[PDB]
RNA sequence: GUGAAAUGCGCAGAUACCGGGAGGAACGCCGAUGGCGAAGGCAGCCACCUGGUCCACCCGUGACGCUGAGGCGCGAAAGCGUGGGGAGCAAACCGGAUUAGAUACCCGGGUAGUCCACGCCCUAAACGAUGCGCGCUAGGUCUCUGGGUCUCCUGGGGGCCGAAGCUA
């Protein structure tokens, strides 16, 4: 059990999946859209992100969680909502950065990226 | 690359009189050497092909001043090649 | 290269044969070589116990030196590089300027009138020998000890090499010609570079007598012989196999593995060959 | 608010001059644009294959995470 | 013969003997392609924009030179052959170009 | 994962996250209505080798020029040969869907191939659908790259708009 820690929010198209981490980087506890309920597409919409995030904060705060940074990752829909919905928690939000992972004109995309 | 020097002695050698630049002679002699160097390059790098076109481009402009130099002077020319070591 | 034969002779049509570019010395070092005993595939009990061997050309077997660590310091001269009937490698000669003359599998780089030198503070060129654990990682490498003070047992064929990966402790990792992953110990010796004669893989045998001066006397298959002779033998007219395809001693032979479960190198082989 | 202006005398191929480069990544690292740093066309160019030649000798980032 | 800047980057957690050792070889080699050193500017330590060889500091060297031009590229390489150098880059010297 | 799904993966512990490692391919920002090349085409960074090309000086040669049937060379992609390499992608092919059906479009798999070396093949909307060179016939503006006395003028490129004029 720790104090403080890390947020991770995937944001993809078709789903949100948000891991709330310990210090060193690893897992407490984790939530997407599928897990707060939703299957299909209903699991990429910003309310399903919310939903995910909170189940997300309150899972983790169960374990203590109290101060977290925020790593956002992916232009996702339910990607900012899943911010405010993070904040709005009772979770103190220490900071928040984008590390979306994107090449330097890496690896050929699948034919739908071209 | 060519060194300076080296155009020179090159220049020096086959100039018509100690004023010399650019007459037919020297621009033959000159270009024998932007030729056999090139030759050269591309016996390694072979795969090097725009630098052939060069090196066409070349030879060609040498065979131009040979023609012309072979009808005011024969002699001029028999010479020249014989100087440079040429017609094969 | 590899040299081509105008088709002259029917078989003259395929066959290739190696370049000998690289070779300079025509004789072997007398002093170097020792009789070869043929066998002919057959044990002290006078029994064949490998198949289809026997009459090949006469050989001398040149005395190879696998250790190196022999000579620590003391450097070479690389005097010539001579063809080998006993591997498909070839060889280097070795005057070492204390006056030793030794004979080693020529690495491919190798230029004769080089010299070259072995020990834990060799420099890193071709041809030197050093323990692994002081040879730079990602440097591919040849003739390889498997354990300290034994003998290089490892990528010694024409082409053939390793590939420094990393350490770990006491040992360092190899990616064995085959693409196995192994652990090997830090004290063996290897050879920096990669063997020469690359091109022994491309060589075209052409015709049913080159097999034959090579000592590989012609192989008969299952299929074509009786019952009482292999699992294949018999049927009426042509027959599949009928039954997992088998070696004659009853054994399947695709894709049955075989190496002993429990063997204690196991710990030391990561991951086992690919392809 | 023109970079080329925050800055007196600068040589475009000193690829060491980690402390004027710097000022010409975006707050992610990203090299900046004519319409940030000012710079003309040829001044652009070498500029950026300065700052690259940064980045390799480990002076200068190829990229740096976004805060907010 | 032309003007080049060897940069040189070694690592961090030597002992200013290691470190001077390094710096032998360095010289030695140098000496040993027939580099001539002109200039030669040690600016130590320094946090790197990067972790090299996963540890975020560089122990920075540069050595303006006259070499010849074919030996240029063999040096380079023998240069890096030590498990400690981390980054050699060799660079043809030019005139500086000013802004303002 | 999609329009929504399903196939597929996942309690034999997947996804998401942290650390180490392996490997191959392409080089984000810069980047452009940009640059280079005869065309095909060429994009991280370094060095070596090497071609074309522009300017300035107006020093040399003295019509040595233009074109070019044949010849010769280069010639994207796909494809062939020999041998490597094979991460991502992906003809073929498997499966899920959509549909009246769906040998497709969409989805999950997937082998050549895509990458290297060497050798072939010699094609194209290989397009400016515009052959090369030279002279002459308003300007206006944008731009890349030289030279000047640096307002601006003068060369060489890449655009736009337009005199005259051509044009169905
Ligand atoms: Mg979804
Ligand atoms: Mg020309
Ligand atoms: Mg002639
Ligand atoms: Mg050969
Ligand atoms: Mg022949
Ligand atoms: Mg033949
Ligand atoms: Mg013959
Ligand atoms: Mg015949
Ligand atoms: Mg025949
Ligand atoms: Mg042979
Ligand atoms: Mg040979
Ligand atoms: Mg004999
Ligand atoms: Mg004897
Ligand atoms: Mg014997
Ligand atoms: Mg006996
Ligand atoms: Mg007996
Ligand atoms: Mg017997
Ligand atoms: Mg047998
Ligand atoms: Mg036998
Ligand atoms: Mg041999
Ligand atoms: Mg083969
Ligand atoms: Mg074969
Ligand atoms: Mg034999
Ligand atoms: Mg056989
Ligand atoms: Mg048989
Ligand atoms: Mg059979
Ligand atoms: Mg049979
Ligand atoms: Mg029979
Ligand atoms: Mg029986
Ligand atoms: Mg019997
Ligand atoms: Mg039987
Ligand atoms: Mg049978
Ligand atoms: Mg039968
Ligand atoms: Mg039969
Ligand atoms: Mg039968
Ligand atoms: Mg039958
Ligand atoms: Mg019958
Ligand atoms: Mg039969
Ligand atoms: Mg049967
Ligand atoms: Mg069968
Ligand atoms: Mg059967
Ligand atoms: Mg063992
Ligand atoms: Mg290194
Ligand atoms: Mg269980
Ligand atoms: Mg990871
Ligand atoms: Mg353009
Ligand atoms: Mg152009
Ligand atoms: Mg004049
Ligand atoms: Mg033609
Ligand atoms: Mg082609
Ligand atoms: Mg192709
Ligand atoms: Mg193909
Ligand atoms: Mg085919
Ligand atoms: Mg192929
Ligand atoms: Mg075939
Ligand atoms: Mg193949
Ligand atoms: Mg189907
Ligand atoms: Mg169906
Ligand atoms: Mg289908
Ligand atoms: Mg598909
Ligand atoms: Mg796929
Ligand atoms: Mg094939
Ligand atoms: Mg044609
Ligand atoms: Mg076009
Ligand atoms: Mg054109
Ligand atoms: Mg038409
Ligand atoms: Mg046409
Ligand atoms: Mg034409
Ligand atoms: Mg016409
Ligand atoms: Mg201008
Ligand atoms: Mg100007
Ligand atoms: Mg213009
Ligand atoms: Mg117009
Ligand atoms: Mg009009
Ligand atoms: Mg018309």
């Amino acid at each position: 059990q720790v104090a403080s820690g890390r947020a991770y929010i995937h944001a993809s198209y078709n789903n949100t999946i948000v891991t709330i981490t310990d210090p060193d980087g690893n897992p407490i506890t984790w939530s997407s859209g599928g897990v707060i309920g939703y299957k299909g597409s209903r699991k990429g919409t910003p309310y399903a992100a919310q939903l995910a995030a909170l189940d997300a904060a309150k899972k983790a705060m169960a374990y203590g969680m109290q101060s977290v940074d925020v790593i956002v990752r992916g232009t996702g829909a339910g990607r900012e909502q899943a911010i405010r919905a993070l904040q709005a928690s009772g979770l103190q939000v220490k900071s928040i950065v984008d590390d979306t992972p994107v090449p330097h004109n890496g690896c050929r995309p699948k034919k739908k990226f071209r | 690359p060519i060194t300076k020097e080296e155009k020179q002695k090159v220049i020096q050698e086959f100039a018509r009189f100690p004023g010399d630049t650019g007459s037919t002679e020297v621009q033959v002699a000159l270009l024998t050497l932007r030729i056999n160097r090139l030759s050269e390059h591309l016996k390694v790098h072979k795969k090097d092909h725009h630098s052939h076109r060069g090196l066409l481009m070349m030879v060609g402009q040498r065979r131009r001043l040979l023609r012309y130099l072979q009808r005011e002077d024969p002699e001029r020319y028999r010479a020249l090649i014989e100087k440079l070591g040429i017609r094969g | 290269a590899v040299k081509k034969f105008k088709p002259y002779t029917p078989s003259r049509r395929f066959m290739t044969v190696a370049d000998f570019s690289e070779i300079t010395k025509t004789e072997p070092e007398k002093s170097l070589v020792k009789p070869l005993k043929k066998t002919g595939g057959r044990n002290n009990q006078g029994r064949i116990t490998v198949r289809f061997r026997g009459g090949g050309h006469k050989r001398l077997y040149r005395i190879i030196d696998f250790k190196r660590w022999d000579k620590v310091g003391i450097p070479a001269k690389v005097a010539a590089i001579e063809y080998d009937p006993n591997r498909s490698a070839r060889i280097a000669l070795l005057h070492y300027v204390d006056g030793e003359k030794r004979y080693i599998i020529a690495p491919d780089g190798l230029q004769v009138g080089q010299q070259v030198v072995a020990g834990p503070d060799a420099p890193i060129q071709v041809g030197n020998a050093l323990p692994l654990r002081f040879i730079p990682v990602g440097t591919v490498v040849h003739a390889v000890e498997l354990e300290p003070k034994k003998g290089a047992k490892l990528a010694r064929a024409a082409g053939t090499s390793a590939q420094i990966q990393g350490r770990e402790g006491d040992y360092v990792i190899l990616r064995l010609p085959s693409g196995e992953l192994r652990k090997v110990h830090g004290e063996c010796y290897a050879t920096v570079g990669a063997v020469g004669n690359a091109d022994h893989k491309n060589i075209v045998l052409g015709k049913a007598g080159r097999s034959r001066w090579l000592g590989r006397r012609p192989h008969v298959r299952g299929a074509a012989m009786n019952p009482v002779d292999h699992p294949h033998g018999g049927g009426e007219g042509r027959a599949p196999r009928g039954r997992p395809p088998a070696s004659p001693w009853g054994w399947q032979t695709k894709g049955l593995k075989t190496r002993k479960r429990r063997k204690p190198s196991s710990r030391f082989i990561i991951a086992r060959r690919k392809k | 608010a023109k970079v080329k202006a925050t800055l007196g005398e600068f040589d475009l191929r000193d690829y060491r001059n980690v402390e004027v480069l710097k000022r010409f990544l975006s707050e992610t690292g990203k090299i900046l644009p004519r319409r940030r740093t000012g710079l003309s066309a040829k001044e652009q160019r070498i500029l950026a294959k300065t700052i690259k030649r940064a980045r390799i000798l480990g002076l200068l980032p190829f990229t740096e995470k976004l805060v907010r | 013969m032309r003007r080049y800047e060897v940069n040189i980057v070694l690592n961090p957690n030597l002992d200013q003997s290691q470190l001077a050792l390094e710096k032998e070889i360095i010289q030695r080699a140098l000496e040993n392609y027939g580099a001539r050193v002109e200039k030669v500017e040690e600016l130590g330590l320094r946090r790197l924009a990067y972790p090299i060889a996963k540890d975020p500091q560089g122990y920075f060297l540069w050595y303006q030179v006259e070499m010849p031009e074919d030996r240029v590229n063999d040096l380079a390489r023998e240069l890096r052959i030590r498990d400690n150098v981390r980054r050699v880059m060799v660079v043809k010297s030019q005139e500086p170009f000013l802004a303002n």
